[PDB]
RNA sequence: UUAGUUGGGCACUCUAAAGUGACUGCCGGUGCAAGCCGGAGGAAGGUGGGGAUGACGUCAAAUCAUCAUGCCCCUUAUGACCUGGGCUACACACGUGCUACAAUGGAUGGUACAAAGGGUCGCGAAGCCGCGAGGUGGAGCCAAUCCCAUAAAACCAUUCUCAGUUCGGAUUGUAGGCUGCAACUCGCCUACAUGAAGCCGGAAUCGCUAGUAAUCGUGGAUCAGCAUGCCACGGUGAAUACGU
RNA sequence: GCGAAGAACCUUACCAGGUCUUGACAUCCUUUGACCACUCUGGAGACAGAGCUUUCCCGGGACAAAGUGACAGGUGGU
């Protein structure tokens, strides 16, 4: 519908949240400058009003655009031989978090108990 | 300086050790200033940065601008336990 | 229309000083308003009791400041002279406005 | 081994609306994190639902349910000969009401409706008709005592 | 290394944030209260002697 | 023409004043249903006027500060009970029978070092 | 009067010095007595609640690194100065905590009620600017006067409607804010985006007997900046004890 | 969540490299008595090199630069 098929039972804000690159306040601003209320469900949208939603969303980076941008951002750090590139390659915390214990979102589930 | 005081470069590193390497600039610069921001005019030269023991030579590329001079000289060594 | 603030670490010598000031002001002057007890202020200092170990064994010390306020309404030269010529005890701090 | 004897007992207050101590004990048993007002309003709303549906005052319905879910026999552990066995025992009045209220709240929190007022009201109505989760909890307790008599 | 430490702490630092505090009786760096300039141990013993005015053992 | 009482509960203190009238309760220059929007708190506040049969003969104007809303209500109740006690000596048994003249003495205890509260102790492990 | 503001008054709260008050003192039962169970009066009843207070001794218990000290070692170095790094490493195991796994809840709007503390090379108001962290501005204060200072849970409306979700917030990308000579290793905070595990936890194990446990915020020391830790303060406020 | 009531530099006791030797810190000795602070040049800094420079007071004293010991100095061990 709008880049992808957002849910049809929910409000417009919460459904728009399902697009990559749109959260909550960006959805509110979209529906604010799009001349559309936000308590109307997704089923009850018209064609012109949903078309204004489409027209509005073309000026924001969403889905593969952002994925390519962030992948290039990580790749540059990896390939200029920085510290953050080393951390990205080894799968260790990139910010200054401590790794003596308890860094599991990066290291995955607790590996082989030695 | 992560603010609007301007960027930070240590004066002894830049003043006439970087702006002075304009003619026949084909030699390394030894420095202990790990804390200096890599300016756009740093690019082309190779700087030797102290890591705690030794001077590691880093050749400033185009994508290193805005980073700290010490990001490219790791201090701790670790090889797979 | 004359303010005096007295502050000390104990209320006995300060009580004596305040009562003496009131007595002298009454003798050499005309009027005085009784000493108003301002709230005392206490500060607490918690310190580890051991020299090396033992976080859970501690000791509290405290420090209290006691205050009084006095007003003379009918100021006369004798009252001011007598009040300024008093010799209050050491440890009692006087402030005249 | 020490304990120096029987102790005093707590003295609860009658509820400001339904002038009974047992309503207060139910409200206390539903309390969480020292929030008296929330459970108190929840109980008032549940009794409103009861009065609306059944059509009679909620107090006699509540008393019928509690009389219908209070236990008589219970299983207690006895250690003899190096082995522990379950044995029958009879509850006092205080323990009788305590177990009744405990089971009522425990099995009212485990129902499947949207709110808590509805869950409490439905549990009470079920207990008033010898049906529900709290009713069977005292059925097996009667059963468990007999099988070890 | 203790007299050198005390002498360096007394000297004016190269930068303002270089400066730190030490107990004035024993040159101790940690646990220095700065109303008294005393570490906790010297504070306790001088308070027991009765040589810190106003302070007394707190019962409350 | 004014009967005065002072109530206290926890850190709350209330100046209750009682004047013949219609039944108008005033709390801090604010209405007593606007100040107290619940109902059981109003019941506990008007317990002293219900114990004796003098509920609607009086107006109470109160001035409370300190503590929280239940402390507000307890202080108000104690103050109005003492004011009624001032009105007539013969009210003394009834107000004593319900324990409405006792000033509640239990106040929040003291944090102790080595503990996380007044009595709560850290988690213990042998090894 | 925008207002306890101004006039005026200590009536009431409050502040703080000195007193009074509780002792099984009186009544009934029980006992040879001590004592035990109930009752009156009283704000308070059985050392009312809580602190400080740690006898004789035990563990060659801890600390030569707060301090001091016998003996033994170094003395162009085991002393002294400096810049950079490290104490923050990471296959893993244990201890103590914080945040959740949602409807007694999430988001949005409205709106009440504290105590104890800190402030002069310090606290820092109003007004203006910013989505926000903040910036600017300089009032009043050596303070029962002025500032920190918005209390938060609670309560009232609208919405969500049982969904790994309008739960949960880790992790990562970009743009910023402050302190500081300097924020890469390695500070804290903000905005937008991203949206992991997690459905109440196995054998087992811990705290707590009443304004306690549980839960919600607040202040302080250290401190240029940095706490989910420590030390204190109040708001709401239980269940149970047959027994050895 | 123990010393630590605050490890970016300092704290810091550890490591690498660069420097010092009556000494960073005390008493006495021998000459001088106010030395320090400041500007510029080199250096990562400690440190070196030139100028303006240091105003003790009433033989006393505490400060102060030079050279030399007697000595200092150890968060070194138990
Ligand atoms: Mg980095
Ligand atoms: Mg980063
Ligand atoms: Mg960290
Ligand atoms: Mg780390
Ligand atoms: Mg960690
Ligand atoms: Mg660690
Ligand atoms: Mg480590
Ligand atoms: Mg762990
Ligand atoms: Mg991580
Ligand atoms: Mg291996
Ligand atoms: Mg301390
Ligand atoms: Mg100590
Ligand atoms: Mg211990
Ligand atoms: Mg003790
Ligand atoms: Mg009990
Ligand atoms: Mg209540
Ligand atoms: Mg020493
Ligand atoms: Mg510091
Ligand atoms: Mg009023
Ligand atoms: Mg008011
Ligand atoms: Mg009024
Ligand atoms: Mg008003
Ligand atoms: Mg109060
Ligand atoms: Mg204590
Ligand atoms: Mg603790
Ligand atoms: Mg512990
Ligand atoms: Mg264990
Ligand atoms: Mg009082
Ligand atoms: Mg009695
Ligand atoms: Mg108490
Ligand atoms: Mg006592
Ligand atoms: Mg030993
Ligand atoms: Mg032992
Ligand atoms: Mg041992
Ligand atoms: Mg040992
Ligand atoms: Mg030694
Ligand atoms: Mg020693
Ligand atoms: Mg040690
Ligand atoms: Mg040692
Ligand atoms: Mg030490
Ligand atoms: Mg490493
Ligand atoms: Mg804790
Ligand atoms: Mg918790
Ligand atoms: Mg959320
Ligand atoms: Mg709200
Ligand atoms: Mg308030
Ligand atoms: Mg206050
Ligand atoms: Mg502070
Ligand atoms: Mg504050
Ligand atoms: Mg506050
Ligand atoms: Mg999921
Ligand atoms: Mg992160
Ligand atoms: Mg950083
Ligand atoms: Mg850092
Ligand atoms: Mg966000
Ligand atoms: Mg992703
Ligand atoms: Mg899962
Ligand atoms: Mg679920
Ligand atoms: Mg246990
Ligand atoms: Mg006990
Ligand atoms: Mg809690
Ligand atoms: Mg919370
Ligand atoms: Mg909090
Ligand atoms: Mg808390
Ligand atoms: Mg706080
Ligand atoms: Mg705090
Ligand atoms: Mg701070
Ligand atoms: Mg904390
Ligand atoms: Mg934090
Ligand atoms: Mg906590
Ligand atoms: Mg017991
Ligand atoms: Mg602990
Ligand atoms: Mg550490
Ligand atoms: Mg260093
Ligand atoms: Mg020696
Ligand atoms: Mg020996
Ligand atoms: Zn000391």
């Amino acid at each position: 519908i709008a880049g992808v098929d957002v849910p049809r039972e929910k409000r417009i804000v919460i459904s728009l949240t399902y697009i990559y690159g749109i959260g909550k306040q960006t959805a509110k601003e979209v529906l604010a400058e799009a001349g559309v209320s936000e308590d109307t469900r997704t089923r009850d949208l018209t064609e012109e009003e949903l078309g204004k939603i489409r027209e509005i969303l073309d000026r924001i980076k969403v889905e593969g655009d952002l994925r390519r941008e962030v992948n290039l951002n990580i790749k540059r750090l990896i390939e200029i031989g920085s510290y953050r590139g080393m951390r990205h390659r080894r799968g260790l915390p990139v910010r200054g978090q401590n790794t003596k214990n308890n860094a599991r979102t990066r290291k995955g589930p607790s590996k082989t108990v030695a | 300086r992560s603010l609007k005081k301007g960027p930070f470069v240590d004066d002894h590193l830049m003043k006439k050790v970087e702006a002075a390497a304009e003619s026949e600039k084909k030699q390394v610069i030894k420095t202990w200033s790990r804390r200096s921001t890599i300016f756009p005019t740093f690019v082309g030269q190779t700087i030797a940065v102290y890591d705690g023991r030794k001077h590691v030579p880093v050749y400033v590329q185009e994508d290193m601008v805005g980073h700290k001079l010490g990001e490219f000289a790791p201090t701790r060594t670790y090889r797979g336990h | 229309k004359i303010r005096i603030r007295l502050k000390a670490y104990d209320h006995r010598i300060l009580d004596q000083s305040a009562e003496k000031i009131v007595e002298t002001a009454k003798r050499s002057g005309a009027s005085v308003s009784g000493p108003i007890p301002l709230p005392t202020e206490k500060s607490i200092y918690t310190v580890l009791r051991a020299v090396h170990k033992y976080k859970d064994s501690r000791e509290q010390f405290e420090m209290r400041t006691h205050k009084r306020l006095i007003d003379i309404v009918n100021p006369t030269p004798q009252t001011v002279d007598s009040l300024m010529r008093l010799d209050l005890p050491s440890g009692v701090d006087i402030e005249i406005k | 081994m020490p304990r120096k004897g029987p102790v005093a007992k707590r003295d609860v207050l009658p509820d400001p609306i339904y002038n009974s101590k047992l309503v207060t004990r139910l409200i206390n048993k539903m309390m969480v994190d020292g929030k008296r007002g929330k459970s108190q309003a929840i109980l008032y709303s549940a009794f409103d639902i009861i009065a609306q549906e059944t059509g009679k005052d909620p107090m006699e319905v509540f008393e019928q349910a509690m009389k219908n879910i209070m236990p008589l026999l219970e299983v207690k552990a006895r250690r003899v000969g190096g082995a522990n066995y379950q044995v029958p025992i009879e509850v006092r009045a205080d323990r009788r009401s305590t177990l009744g209220l405990r089971w009522l709240v425990n099995y009212a929190r485990l129902r499947g409706e949207k709110t808590m007022e509805v869950r409490v009201a439905r549990e009470i109505m079920d207990a008033a008709n010898n049906t529900g989760a709290s009713v069977k909890k005292r059925e097996d307790t009667h059963k468990m005592a007999d099988a070890n008599r | 290394a203790k007299k050198s430490m005390i002498a360096k702490q007394k000297r004016t630092p190269k930068y303002a944030v270089q400066a730190y505090t030490r107990c004035e009786r024993c040159g101790r760096p940690h646990s220095v209260i700065r109303k008294f300039k005393l570490c906790r141990i010297c504070f306790r013993e001088l308070a027991y002697k009765g040589q810190i005015p106003g302070v007394k053992k707190a019962s409350w | 023409v004014q009967y005065y009482g002072t109530g206290r509960r926890k850190s709350s203190v209330a100046r209750v004043r009682l004047v013949p009238g219609d039944g108008k309760i005033v709390i801090n220059n604010r209405d007593w249903e606007d100040y107290i929007p619940f109902a059981a708190l109003r019941e506990v506040i008007k317990q002293p006027l219900v114990a004796t049969e003098t509920l609607g003969n009086y107006d109470v104007l109160v001035n409370v500060h300190g503590g929280g809303y239940t402390g507000q209500a307890g202080a108000i109740r104690h103050g109005v009970a003492r004011a009624l006690l001032q009105v007539a000596p013969e009210y003394r048994p009834a107000l004593k029978s319900a324990g409405l003249l006792t000033r509640d003495p239990r106040m929040k205890e003291r944090k102790k070092y080595g503990l996380k509260g007044a009595r709560r102790a850290p988690q213990f492990s042998k090894r």
